[PDB]
């Protein structure tokens, strides 16, 4: 749900995004330094801890660290609400994330149109 | 059986039938367990039309949604040691190609 | 349109012959001649049988017959989080490094 | 599970209801009073206090036994007899 | 030794307990309702025992009691999996259970045979229980057609109507096509896995194929 | 497949139920809606999101089952709701059981129901999917509550309409 | 107990039945509440989604169109 | 035991929607002679019901009371 | 149910059946008491308006085109009582019902646990034996030699006789035997 | 006006709607007569039947009888070898025979080829 199925349905698919084929331009295209995201948990760490496949992303040490809090405060069922926030706000800085490189590959789209419609224009001209 | 009248005193009250009476050939298959001809409310074939028309429908706008999909506005999802390519089941002999996520 | 005469004096024959058949029907105070041949204490013995000897035979059987053979009751290894103390041997496995913490 | 009917208890209700009925007057109606030869109704009336009577007992009269409880004590005499009512 | 496995299955024990009192005085009485609740009762704690395990340390087990039968290289044996699925749905169906048995001793008590509805209930527990805490595919096929002819039997609980037989015979037909759906996804599975046990199968189908899985969806 | 066997199977139902006079009819479509949203839960890669509704749903269900086999055992075998009526104040503890039961079915924002269908529509809707399945899922949500309206209508509110 | 039946007439009613019926209404009223008190990020939500319109392009490494 | 049927003349039409169709029928020109014999569904304690949002919040006044006291006893639990 | 059935149904049996058709679909229709109480007065005030109606002709065409009209607006799901047969409860104790030929088959043990009951069964077969000859001589006095004509059977003319034909209408199962 | 309502073979035209219940010549109550009369004569008689004390056992249905006669042990006496039977039994016994005969040759045919050419995934198949 959202305006950008309408636009790239009933619109210019041209300009909008694949989310199967994203990202299409390099990671550098544009950013002269772009650092590489860091990794806190180690291999050894999430895999000792048995976290799912699907739960090894970049917030995994949050997640550990609730595991563990929950595990020990057992009868009291109420005790990890700090962890459990501090791994809801990872997980929402890493959403932020995937939509800012989905903006991104957007307008990087856009300007290509642009730029190509520029250069036909000046080559009939 | 089931067309059958239910108020008349029948001498087998389940199947409806009198004794002596013929018995149609199909008697097997027309009992009350089984095939109802009964009528319906509504005729056969409008019943037919709508059926098919809505499974038809159905299917068609099924398909209609899978080429056309909803999602979010949202890139794929990151993973951190080469999208877990040893969690994943691959060979630590072999060497994958090095997947890189940056900072945005 | 209605009831013929034949028809009523049958149907009230009828319905008095079904009365006296249900009158009789009925039983008497000395009917059923039978052949000749608290509390806490019901759930105690309850308690004792149902659960307490099934438990005792089952834990018995799994005790010294199933985990007698190789691999018949395999237990998930337990998760171990940093900064734990495993048990079997007094180890030490450490905390994570520092997080770079936001807000 | 419900309480059982008596002859008496189905006679009370029938004539409850028939009192009830505007058409009928309550003074000359008795458990004898023929429905049309000392009633002054007519065959859709009867229909109607038969539907009546099923709405009363919570069972139906099939049609075929229905056209001819011309009586409250026929209607009475049916209706115990086919829910088994002996006293 | 640990509660989790002595517990588990004594809850399962004691569920099928009342089923071999079915030959007694105490069936012969009236009595008999209230004595399959009761039984109800402490397994349904018994149960919550090993749940508040689970949710402590994340526990979970396979018990290999009995070895049934080996069929050259493929090993059956009466497996129960023990994980958070079973410890999480074992309660909770115990719960709904015993509350339906005490509103079936309020609504059924001028059914002659209020005594055979309460053993007919406990047998389609002890079937649910076996299919949900099945640990191979034949242990799992013997729950799923044993809750459907309790299903069967239980739906045309008065026989004579017909209406009741023909609902009981519809719900066999269609749990039938399902089972087409189940025995293919079972062959499949030991023909390209040599394995009917949900560990072995996990281990070798690292990219599950149509057949088995659409099998698996039409039985479902 | 099963996303969309799901989706139509949870529509289909549910549109079927709403309409419905036989209490015990109404339930079990109301049964067959929400096992067609547990296979949507499963379409979309969320099998603990089913399991979870599973729990829940056997609770209030087997609740609400309860509740109308108590009122058609106390209306003498009537499974009608053309015939029940005036039972909010016959019948209190009842009533107050299935008021709850609806409340619980339909996704009250705080009771049993909630924890489980609540997460599962957010899942769908944030997820790559069928648009179709989707648009479903929520016309299905829409009747479930329409259903459990009708139950509470038909069967509490009003005068009597069952023998006297 | 026994309850005779009315014939015509609203049934009787019990003083047990009424007052565990208002109790637990209350009950569920009550839990509502004290949980939409406590926490109501579970209905209204926890954080903020983001305006992508906003976003500048410097700080999503997009060149000027010329260069 | 042996209940007793309550008097038959008091069942009326009046104060009731039966007299509201009796009035229409009465335009029409018609009658129905079955008016009492439903009107004893619309008085005694059948006269008053709730409607269905009023039926939702069954128990909302004392809940909401107790919820008051709570939130009232928590919050000077933890002010002290 | 108990009256014999007739060869054929005349006009007003037919114009009967298809008012109490309509007014149980038109309850069904019209939930609550009031509507439908106004509903029946004007499908009543219909029938009225037809009632008189010298052309047998004409009054058979009004029923076709009214029974036309009642299965085009029938309900598709009429309600029935329970005990009715499309009813729910329909049926439910057919199981329970076993006949007292099925009851003579006893031990003599259980004969002897009710010696009160088997005593007076004793005195109704003597009754049933006593009659049997008596009631075959009826039947078969009053008979015409082609045959009998129409289900329906004469009632005990003399004060020490049954009607004929009564041992399974008199001994019939109850209607909730267990 | 009304939608008519076309009546199938498993949805049949309701009594009510039958046009000839509607027009009722004076031979048709004759054939309703006799039709009631054949009813009350068979009804008669097994009622005699059945009420009487001295009977032990099971009254035989002759309709009964007849159609079981009739379903099983009367049907080759009077089966002629004609066109419509000779092509039916052809097609409902041949037919699917080879039908199914082409697809499993076909599937092992081609099960074969890729058994042969050694690009069939045939790890794990242990039992077969
Ligand atoms: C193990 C599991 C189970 C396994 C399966 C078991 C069951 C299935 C297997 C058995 C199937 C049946 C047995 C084979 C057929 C036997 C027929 C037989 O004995 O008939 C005697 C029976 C008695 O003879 P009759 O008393 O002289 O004739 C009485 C007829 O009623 C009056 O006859 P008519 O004058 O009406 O005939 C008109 C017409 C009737 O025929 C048809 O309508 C059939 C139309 C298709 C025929 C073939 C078309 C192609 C022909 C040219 C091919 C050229 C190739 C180069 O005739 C023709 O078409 C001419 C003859 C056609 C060839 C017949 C060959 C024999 O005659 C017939 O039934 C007449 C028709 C015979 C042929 C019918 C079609 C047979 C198809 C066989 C396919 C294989
Ligand atoms: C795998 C091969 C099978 C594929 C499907 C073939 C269907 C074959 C049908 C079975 C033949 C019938 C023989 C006798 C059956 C039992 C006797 C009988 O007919 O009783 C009818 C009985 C009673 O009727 P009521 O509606 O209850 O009315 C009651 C009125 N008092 O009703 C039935 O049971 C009919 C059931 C027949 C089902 C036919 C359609 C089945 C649907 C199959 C297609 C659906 C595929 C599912 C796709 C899933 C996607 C993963
Ligand atoms: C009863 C109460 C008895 C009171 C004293 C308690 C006795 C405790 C001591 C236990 C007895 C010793 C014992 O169990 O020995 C093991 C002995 C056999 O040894 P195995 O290792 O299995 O040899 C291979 C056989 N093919 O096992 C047994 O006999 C116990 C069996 C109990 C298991 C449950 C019973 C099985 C019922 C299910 C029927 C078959 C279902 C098919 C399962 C399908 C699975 C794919
Ligand atoms: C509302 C009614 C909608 C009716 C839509 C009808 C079908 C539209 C269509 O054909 O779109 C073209 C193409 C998909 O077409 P295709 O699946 O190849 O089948 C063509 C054979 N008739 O679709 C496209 O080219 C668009 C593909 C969009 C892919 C989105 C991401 C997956
Ligand atoms: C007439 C043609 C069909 C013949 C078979 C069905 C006849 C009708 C009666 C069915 C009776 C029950 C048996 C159902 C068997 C289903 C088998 C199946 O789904 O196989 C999947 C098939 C092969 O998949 P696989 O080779 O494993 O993977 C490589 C990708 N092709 O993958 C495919 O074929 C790709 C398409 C997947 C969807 C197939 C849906 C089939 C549903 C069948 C049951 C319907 C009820
Ligand atoms: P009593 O013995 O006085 O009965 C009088 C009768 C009716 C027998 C007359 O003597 C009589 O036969 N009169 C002449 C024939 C006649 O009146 N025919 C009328 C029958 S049809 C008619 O005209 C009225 C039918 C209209 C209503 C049709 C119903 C259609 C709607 C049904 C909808 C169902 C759900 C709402």
């Amino acid at each position: 749900m959202g305006a950008h199925l309408a636009r790239r349905y009933l619109g210019d698919a041209s300009k909008e995004p694949d989310p199967l084929r994203m990202p299409t331009f390099p990671p550098d295209y544009g950013f002269p330094e772009r650092k590489e995201r860091e990794m806190v948990a180690t291999q050894q760490e999430m895999n000792d801890a048995q976290l799912m496949l699907q739960q090894r992303d970049y917030c995994a040490h949050y997640l550990i660290q609730l595991l563990k809090c929950k595990r020990d405060s057992f009868p009291n069922f109420l005790a990890c609400k700090h962890e459990q926030h501090d791994w809801d706000y990872c997980e929402h800085l890493d959403y932020v994330k995937r939509m800012k490189e989905f903006e991104r590959e957007r307008r990087l789209l856009q300007r290509k149109k642009r730029r190509e419609q520029r250069e036909a224009e000046m080559a009939r001209g | 059986q089931q067309e059958r009248d239910p108020w008349y005193d029948w001498d087998h009250p389940d199947l409806r039938l009198n004794w002596g009476e013929p018995i149609h050939w199909d008697l097997d298959m027309y009992i009350r367990n089984r095939v109802d001809t009964s009528p319906t409310p509504v005729s056969w074939n409008t019943m037919c039309k709508h059926l098919f028309g809505f499974v038809a429908f159905m299917l068609f706008m099924f398909w209609v949604g899978e080429i056309y999909p909803s999602y979010q506005p949202v890139g794929p999802k990151q993973y951190p040691y080469n999208d877990l390519y040893l969690e994943r089941g691959g060979d630590p002999t072999k060497e994958p190609e090095p997947v890189v996520h940056y900072e945005i | 349109s209605g009831y013929t005469p034949d028809e009523k004096l049958r149907l009230q024959q009828l319905r008095e012959l079904r009365r006296r058949w249900l009158k009789d029907q009925e039983l008497s105070p000395r009917e059923p001649v039978l052949p000749p041949r608290y509390k806490t204490y019901r759930h105690s013995i309850f308690a004792v049988t149902h659960v307490l000897i099934p438990v005792w035979i089952i834990h018995y059987y799994l005790k010294y017959h199933v985990t007698a053979k190789p691999y018949t009751v395999v237990e998930r290894k337990p998760r171990i989080f940093p900064g734990d103390t495993i048990l079997e041997t007094g180890e030490v496995i450490p905390l994570m490094k520092e997080f770079p913490d936001q807000h | 599970d419900a309480p059982p009917l008596t002859l008496e208890a189905i006679k009370d209700r029938v004539l409850y209801v028939l009192k009830l009925y505007d058409k009928i007057d309550p003074e000359k109606l008795s458990v004898n009073s023929h429905f049309m030869k000392d009633l002054g109704l007519d065959s859709l009336d009867q229909v109607e206090i038969i539907m009546a009577m099923e709405d009363e007992f919570g069972f139906e009269i099939p049609d075929i036994d229905a056209e001819k409880l011309m009586c409250p004590q026929e209607i009475v005499d049916y209706i115990a007899d086919k829910k088994d009512v002996y006293e | 030794m640990n509660p989790f496995a002595s517990l588990t299955l004594t809850t399962l024990t004691i569920l099928t307990i009342p089923i071999m009192m079915s030959n007694s005085n105490i069936y012969k009485t009236n009595l008999y309702p209230n004595y399959v609740k009761t039984t109800v009762s402490y397994a349904f704690t018994l149960s919550l025992v090993p749940l508040l395990m689970f949710m402590h340390t994340g526990q979970e087990m396979i018990i290999s009691n009995w070895h049934w039968m080996t069929l050259q290289t493929v090993e059956l044996s009466l497996s129960f999996k023990m994980d958070y699925f079973s410890v999480m749905f074992i309660p909770v169906a115990l719960f709904v259970t015993w509350s339906i048995m005490e509103f079936s001793m309020w609504y059924m008590h001028s059914d002659p045979f209020i005594n055979r509805f309460f053993k007919y209930l406990l047998l389609f527990l002890i079937t649910m229980m076996i299919l949900v805490t099945a640990n191979n595919l034949f242990q799992l096929f013997i729950g799923w057609e044993g809750v459907g002819i309790m299903s069967f039997l239980l739906i045309g609980w008065w026989h004579g109507r017909t209406d009741a037989n023909t609902a009981a015979l519809q719900a066999i037909l269609y749990n039938r096509i399902g089972d087409i759906g189940f025995v293919l996804s079972m062959a499949w599975f030991l023909t390209h896995s040599n394995a009917w046990d949900l560990q072995q199968i996990f281990m070798l189908n690292n990219e599950c194929p149509n057949m088995p899985l659409i099998g698996l969806l039409l039985a479902a | 497949m099963t996303l969309c066997l799901g989706a139509i199977t949870t529509l289909f139902t549910a549109l079927c139920a709403i309409t419905q006079n036989d209490i015990k009819k109404i339930v079990a479509f109301s049964t067959s809606s929400q096992l067609g949203l547990m296979m949507v839960t499963i379409g979309i890669n969320q099998p603990h999101l089913a399991f979870l509704h599973i729990c829940m749903h056997a609770f209030f269900k087997a609740m609400l089952f309860m509740c109308s086999g108590s009122i058609i055992h106390s209306l003498n075998d009537e499974q009608d709701i053309r015939k029940m009526g005036g039972l909010y104040k016959a019948m209190p503890f009842t009533t107050t059981a299935l008021i709850i039961g609806s409340l619980a079915l339909t996704g009250m924002p705080y009771l049993t129901g909630f924890y489980s269908k609540d997460l599962i529509i957010e899942a769908v809707n944030m997820s790559y999917t069928n648009a179709w399945a989707l648009l479903m899922t929520l016309i299905a949500t829409s009747l479930t509550a329409a259903y459990s309206t009708r139950i509470i209508f038909f069967a509490f509110l009003g005068k009597p309409r069952f023998p006297p | 107990v026994h309850i005779e039946p009315r014939y015509r007439q609203f049934p009787q009613l019990t003083r047990s039945q009424l007052i565990q019926a208002e109790f637990f209404s209350a009950t569920m009223w009550f839990w509502i509440l004290w949980r939409f008190w406590h926490d109501s990020d579970a209905v209204l939500g926890h954080f903020p989604y983001p305006d992508p319109s906003q976003w500048t392009d410097e700080e999503l490494g997009i060149l000027p169109d010329d260069e | 035991s042996k209940m007793e049927l309550p008097d038959y003349k008091q069942w009326k039409i009046e104060g009731t929607p039966l007299e509201t169709v009796q009035e229409k029928l009465a335009a029409r020109g018609l009658r129905d002679p079955w008016g009492r014999n439903e009107a004893w569904r619309y008085s005694g304690g059948f006269a008053n019901n709730v409607s269905f949002v009023g039926a939702l919040l069954k128990g909302f006044k004392w809940g909401f009371a107790a919820f008051v006291v709570a939130v009232g006893a928590e919050y000077y639990l933890e002010s002290q | 149910a108990f009256s014999a059935p007739a060869a054929y149904l005349t006009h007003q049996q037919k114009v009967l059946r298809l008012y109490k058709r309509a007014l149980r679909h038109l309850e069904s229709w019209c939930v609550h008491r009031d509507k439908y109480r106004y509903f029946a007065c004007l499908m009543r005030a219909r029938f009225d308006e037809h009632k008189n109606e010298k052309d047998m002709v004409k009054a058979t065409q009004l029923l076709r085109q009214a029974e036309e009209e009642f299965w085009y607006g029938q309900h598709p799901q009429p309600y029935i009582f329970p005990e009715s047969p499309g009813g729910t409860s329909y049926e439910r104790y057919e199981c329970y019902k076993v006949p007292e030929w099925c009851l003579d088959d006893w031990h003599p043990s259980e004969k002897a646990m009710y010696p009160d009951y088997f005593a007076k069964r004793e005195q109704w077969k003597r009754l049933r034996r006593e009659s049997w000859e008596r009631e075959v001589k009826q039947l078969q006095e009053e008979t015409p030699p082609g045959g009998p004509r129409t289900e329906a059977l004469p009632p005990a003319r003399k004060e020490g006789d049954l009607p004929p034909l009564w041992w399974h209408i008199v001994t019939r199962p109850r209607e909730r035997p267990m | 006006s009304f939608p008519k309502y076309k009546p199938s073979r498993l949805a049949t035209l309701p009594a009510t709607l039958d046009p000839a219940e509607y027009d009722i010549s004076p031979e048709t109550r004759k054939a309703q007569a006799e039709r009631l009369a054949i009813r009350s004569r068979l009804k008669r008689e097994y009622l005699l039947q059945y009420n009487d004390p001295n009977r032990l056992g099971v009254i035989e249905d002759p309709a009964l009888i007849r159609w079981t006669y009739a379903r099983s042990a009367n049907i080759y006496p009077n089966f002629r070898p004609t066109p419509k039977t000779s092509l039916l039994g052809a097609l409902f016994g041949i037919g699917p025979l080879f039908f199914w005969y082409y697809v499993f040759k076909t599937d092992r045919d081609k099960k074969e080829k890729l058994i042969q050419e050694g690009k069939l995934d045939q790890t794990f198949n242990i039992s077969y």
